[PDB]
């Protein structure tokens, strides 16, 4: 079977140029905001997060670090030992892991 | 002749005596050996490399004098010294700048001397034993933070496990055979004592701490 | 491969039926014409670049 | 807009950074710092013009060594720019930037002032991939001093 | 220094054959002329090295200024620029998603995988599943490309 | 898995004096700041793939 | 490619079978203006790596350095 064989799942348009073979365009490609626009957009999120999102943070980080454990029995142990006796389901709702 | 050859002679003064006075004038293979390795001034002892530099140094230096000895572009602007119409005055400092850049010919030779090579792909092929790698190898990488931080983390925690490991063995030593076989055992297990045998309780088989 | 001596490129049209729809007497009619145009391309080039 | 500010909270002298202020006001602050050189350069011209008009038309300074005459014009040139900078700031500008910083966090020491464009952040998968300062290597928090009021 | 002579043949008389004894001296005379230039250049070279030693202290302060910046938060070392337009950038992003979704045919050798004829003789009868025809492959967020 | 990881394109500098069109065009280009978006894969240059629209002149062999 | 787990019969890149070949660049100006060899020194680490130094500046201020 041909060595230079690839299966692509998204559309591509190839250039019909002499001596060259490449992808010149992608069908229905939308140009998002510029790097300077996303930058300003992110600065607003980081600014509000810097002023209004720093109180009560030490507790949430302990919950997040506890939920990164392998087994649930260790998470419960992490919460009872490090998070001051926190509940499994009560913390999962704070972090947003509950439906 | 040069000073380095004269230093050899002072060091080889006794060797010169043995080979030249005694061996070189003997008959047989001992003489052929001495006359062959006779010590003295070098036959065809010139060094072509040293002579090559001298030639290229003199030839390239004469080129520097021509390229650097040019009439000034600045002085030709007032139309009052030696130059009224010079339509190519803007080429006066091209060769001088080109000669001055030649000072960096060897300082910047090859790719590694023009950039920080460890951030370039060729550096990887050299560390892999001059072995070809895929061009995207610089991106598919694990964090250097994890590798060095985890090496410290693992060792710092082994020191705390060693202490805990001692207290467990100590507390288990004061435990009855019934407890150390029923605790942490499967519920479906029916304990049946074993004949008492002498088995020492040694922490480290090797006499280590 | 028709111009090669002892070709080993058996997969490059050597074992295939290769006809055409050009004038026959190829080396007398077609192949010279390719060289005639060649001489024109190079003479027009020399005269221009010179 | 990368500018460090020095504000007066009564007796305290606090510090902040324009990156910590909304972009709508960073432009108003940058526009102020952009008119300073035009007031500085503009004042240097007057100090150079008025000085040159005095050392020449007044036949009391003109009858002096050129070195003394050149020092007056030189001293009056930069001096005319410093005076213009004061009138620019003290008139209504030094108090306006303070008003534009109303609502921004401040710090007691300049070394504690962060640059928002220089902080580390990540895209939180658990928050719709929004940029977050609370990355997995954070421990305690930021804990600035206070919010500026004016 | 004196050179030991085996005296196998008599050397020619310097007076009658002088040219044979000249080459050695002119060679050292050349080296001595070079040394006069090496010594005469002690002040020119030294002034440069002295400038390198002084320039070394300004470079140290510029490196800290380049890396840490004004207030220890980072300098121009963190700056990176580009000549790509906005279309070129979003073209490359979609080029990454395309290669993430660019697979090769046939996968790996099935013969290197567990057999169903073997699981049967081991005690586990595998259950045959159907093909999942409703899933559409998509690329992850840009941060993972 | 190895072939798949290899198609993930590497980063290739846009600076090029070997192709005469870029040798001229890049003299008029304006280098604008690429503000970090929080990723380690920002394609602020061209990509080391033969099919890239800015790398098709390069011979990958 | 051999170390990666692909045994190789024959040698070279003159594929006898059903594969595309890539002959060397013709040493004439026509092809030397359209093509140029891949310079390995142009494949670089993404500069986003340098943005990880932001962590260092923050830790230094946290420790009072
Ligand atoms: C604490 C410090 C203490 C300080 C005080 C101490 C004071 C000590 C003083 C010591 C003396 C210093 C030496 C200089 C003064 C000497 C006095 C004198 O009379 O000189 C006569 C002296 C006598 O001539 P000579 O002895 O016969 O030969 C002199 C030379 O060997 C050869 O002479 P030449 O004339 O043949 O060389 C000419 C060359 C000289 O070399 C240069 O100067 C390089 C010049 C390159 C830049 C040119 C800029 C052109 C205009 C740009 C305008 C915009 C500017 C914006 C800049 C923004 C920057 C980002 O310039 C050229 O190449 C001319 C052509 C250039 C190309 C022109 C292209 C124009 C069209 C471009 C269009 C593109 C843009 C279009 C866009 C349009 C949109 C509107 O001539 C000189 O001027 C000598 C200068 C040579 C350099 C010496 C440097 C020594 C090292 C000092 C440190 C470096 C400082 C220099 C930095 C300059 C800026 C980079
Ligand atoms: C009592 C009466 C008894 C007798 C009565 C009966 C007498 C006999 C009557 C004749 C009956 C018909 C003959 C049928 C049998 C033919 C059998 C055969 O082997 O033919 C194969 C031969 C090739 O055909 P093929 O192989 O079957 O291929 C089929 C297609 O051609 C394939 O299609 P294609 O398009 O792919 O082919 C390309 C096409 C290409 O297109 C062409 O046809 C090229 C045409 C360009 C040249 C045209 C000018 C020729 C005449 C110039 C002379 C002008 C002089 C006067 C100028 C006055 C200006 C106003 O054809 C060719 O390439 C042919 C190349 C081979 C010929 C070239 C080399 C020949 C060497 C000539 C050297 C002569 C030196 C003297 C040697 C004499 C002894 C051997 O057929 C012919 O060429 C027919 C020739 C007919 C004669 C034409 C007039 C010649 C005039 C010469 C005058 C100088 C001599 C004066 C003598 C005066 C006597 C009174
Ligand atoms: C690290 C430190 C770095 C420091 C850096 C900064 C500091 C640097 C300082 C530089 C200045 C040092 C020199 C000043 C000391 C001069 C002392 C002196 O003795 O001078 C009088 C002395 C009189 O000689 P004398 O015969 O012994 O006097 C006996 C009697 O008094 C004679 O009796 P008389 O009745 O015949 O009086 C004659 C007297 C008459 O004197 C006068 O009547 C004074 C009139 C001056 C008028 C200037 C204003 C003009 C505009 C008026 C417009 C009004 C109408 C329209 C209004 C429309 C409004 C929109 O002659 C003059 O002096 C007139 C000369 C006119 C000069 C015009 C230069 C125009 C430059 C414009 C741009 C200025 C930019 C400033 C930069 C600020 C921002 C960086 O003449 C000189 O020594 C000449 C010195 C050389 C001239 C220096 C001026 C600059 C020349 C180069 C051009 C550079 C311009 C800047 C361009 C930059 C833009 C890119």
């Amino acid at each position: 079977m041909q060595n230079t064989t690839n299966i692509v799942h998204v559309p591509v348009h190839m250039g019909h140029t002499h001596y060259f073979d490449y992808i010149d365009s992608f069908p229905k490609l939308k140009e998002g905001p510029t790097l300077e626009e996303n930058h300003i957009t992110n600065q607003k999120i980081l600014r509000e997060q810097l002023i209004s999102g720093q109180q009560g943070l030490e507790q949430n980080l302990c919950l997040r670090n506890c939920f990164k454990l392998s087994q649930k029995r260790y998470i419960e142990f992490c919460l009872d030992r490090k998070c001051g006796g926190a509940d499994f389901q009560r913390a999962a709702t704070i972090l947003g892991y509950t439906k | 002749m040069n000073p380095i050859q004269k230093a050899w002679l002072k060091i080889l003064e006794p060797v010169s005596y043995v080979i030249n006075e005694k061996m070189a004038k003997r008959t047989g293979i001992i003489g052929k050996l001495g006359r062959f390795f006779a010590i003295g001034p070098r036959e065809y002892g010139v060094h072509p490399i040293n002579r090559m530099f001298i030639f290229m140094n003199r030839k390239y230096m004469a080129f520097q004098a021509v390229a650097l000895h040019r009439y000034s572009f600045v002085k030709s602007l007032t139309h009052n010294g030696f130059h009224m119409l010079r339509v190519f005055r803007h080429f006066a400092f091209v060769l001088p700048a080109t000669v001055l850049a030649g000072l960096g010919l060897f300082v910047y030779w090859g790719d590694d001397n023009k950039c920080y090579s460890p951030d370039r792909f060729p550096y990887l092929k050299k560390r892999a034993g001059d072995m070809a790698l895929p061009l995207n190898s610089l991106n598919q990488r694990t964090s250097a933070h994890y590798i060095e931080i985890n090496a410290i983390y693992g060792a710092e925690m082994m020191k705390r496990y060693h202490k805990v490991w001692e207290n467990i063995i100590e507390e288990r030593s004061k435990a009855t055979d019934q407890e150390k076989k029923t605790r942490y055992a499967h519920p479906s297990y029916q304990y049946s004592p074993l004949p008492v045998v002498s088995i020492p309780n040694v922490l480290n088989p090797l006499n280590l701490q | 491969n028709s111009a090669l001596i002892g070709s080993e490129n058996q997969s490059d049209s050597m074992n295939e039926l290769n006809t055409n729809f050009s004038m026959t007497y190829y080396i007398l009619t077609v192949l010279p014409g390719k060289f005639i145009y060649w001489i024109y391309e190079i003479l027009h080039t020399f005269f221009v670049v010179c | 807009s990368n500018i460090f500010l020095e504000l007066q909270d009564g007796d305290k002298t606090v510090y902040t950074h324009t990156s910590l202020i909304e972009e709508s006001k960073q432009e108003q602050i940058q526009a102020i710092y952009d008119k300073v050189p035009q007031w500085t350069n503009g004042g240097r011209f007057l100090g150079f013009w008025l000085s040159m008009e005095a050392v020449n038309r007044v036949q009391s300074v003109a009858k002096l060594p050129i070195y003394y005459r050149a020092g007056i014009v030189a001293t009056s040139t930069l001096l005319g720019g410093l005076v213009s900078s004061l009138v620019f700031w003290k008139s209504g500008n030094e108090n306006q930037v303070a008003k534009l910083a109303n609502g921004a966090p401040v710090y007691l020491k300049k070394w504690e002032v962060p640059e928002l464009s220089k902080l580390y952040f990540f895209l939180d998968d658990d928050n719709n991939f929004k940029p977050s300062l609370n990355h997995h290597a954070v421990t305690q928090g930021r804990q600035y001093y206070k919010i500026y009021q004016h | 220094p004196k050179i030991v002579n085996p005296q196998l043949w008599p050397n020619p008389n310097k007076l009658r054959f002088a040219d044979l004894y000249k080459y050695q001296g002119v060679e050292m005379k050349k080296i001595n002329d070079s040394i006069k230039n090496y010594k005469a250049a002690k002040f020119y070279i030294g002034g440069i090295l002295g400038g390198c030693l002084v320039f070394k202290f300004f470079i140290d302060a510029a490196v800290d200024k380049y890396i840490f910046g004004e207030n220890g938060n980072g300098g121009k070392f963190l700056e990176m620029q580009t000549i790509n337009s906005n279309y070129d950038y979003y073209y490359n992003r979609q080029f990454q998603r395309m290669r993430y979704l660019t697979e090769d045919p046939a996968g790996d050798d099935p013969l290197q995988k567990t057999k169903d004829e073997h699981l049967v003789d081991l005690g586990f009868i595998p259950k045959v599943f159907g093909a999942n025809v409703e899933v559409r492959k998509r690329a992850p967020h840009d941060k993972y490309l | 898995a190895t072939r798949w990881y290899g198609r993930q394109p590497g980063h290739l500098l846009r600076a090029d004096t070997y192709w005469i069109p870029n040798l001229v065009s890049q003299r008029f280009a304006k280098h604008q700041p690429a503000h970090w978006d929080g990723t380690q894969n920002m394609p602020i240059f061209r990509l080391a793939d033969p099919k890239h629209k800015d790398s098709y002149m390069v011979q990958f062999r | 490619t051999l170390r990666a787990g692909k045994n190789i019969e024959g040698s070279g890149q003159v594929h006898f079978g059903y594969h595309d070949q890539k002959w060397g660049m013709p040493a004439i100006p026509m092809f030397q203006l359209m093509y140029y060899e891949l310079p390995g020194n142009s494949i670089v680490v993404n500069p986003c790596r340098n943005q990880n130094y932001r962590l260092y500046f923050e830790m230094r201020k946290k420790l009072g350095i």
